[PDB]
């Protein structure tokens, strides 16, 4: 799992592992995943034809 | 940490004078801490 | 192609992202979120139905 945006440049050797959606946007979003609302797990999806 | 007996006064706090502190305990907790709490003997 | 070489001006995203209408905000090669701080020697946009 990886992300693409996190709020602030992490100091060295911190381990946040929160998974709340960023507010892009100016949308509320609160939980609701989307476009300016980025849930930030994501995947790669590691094929061999790669 | 260090450790002393003082019985000379009791109301007064942090005697004059001068101590050194030694090393004793390191612990790699890699926790990101900002507020702590102390605990006490409770009847 | 309605390809149009948006160029020699500095880009700003942040009007279609904050209105109403447009929603999709998908973005590859940079982040979505750095549009606004990114220049360009042409911008390829596409507008398609």
């Amino acid at each position: 799992l990886y992300r693409l945006f996190r709020k602030s440049n992490l100091k060295p050797f911190e381990r946040d592992i929160s998974t709340e959606i960023y507010q892009a946007g100016n949308k509320p979003c609160n939980g609701v995943a989307g476009f300016n609302c980025y849930f930030p797990l994501r995947s790669y999806s590691f094929r061999p034809t790669y | 940490s260090k450790h002393t007996p003082i019985i000379v006064r009791e109301p007064e706090d942090l005697p004059q004078g001068f101590s050194a502190l030694e090393p004793l305990v390191d612990l790699p907790i890699g926790i990101n801490i900002t507020r702590f709490q102390t605990l006490l003997a409770l009847h | 192609w309605n390809r149009k070489r948006i160029s020699n001006c500095v880009a700003d995203y942040s009007v279609l992202y904050n209105l109403a209408p447009f929603f999709t905000f998908k973005c590859y090669g940079v982040s979505p979120t750095k549009l606004n701080d990114l220049c360009f020697t042409n911008v390829y946009a596409d507008s398609f139905v």
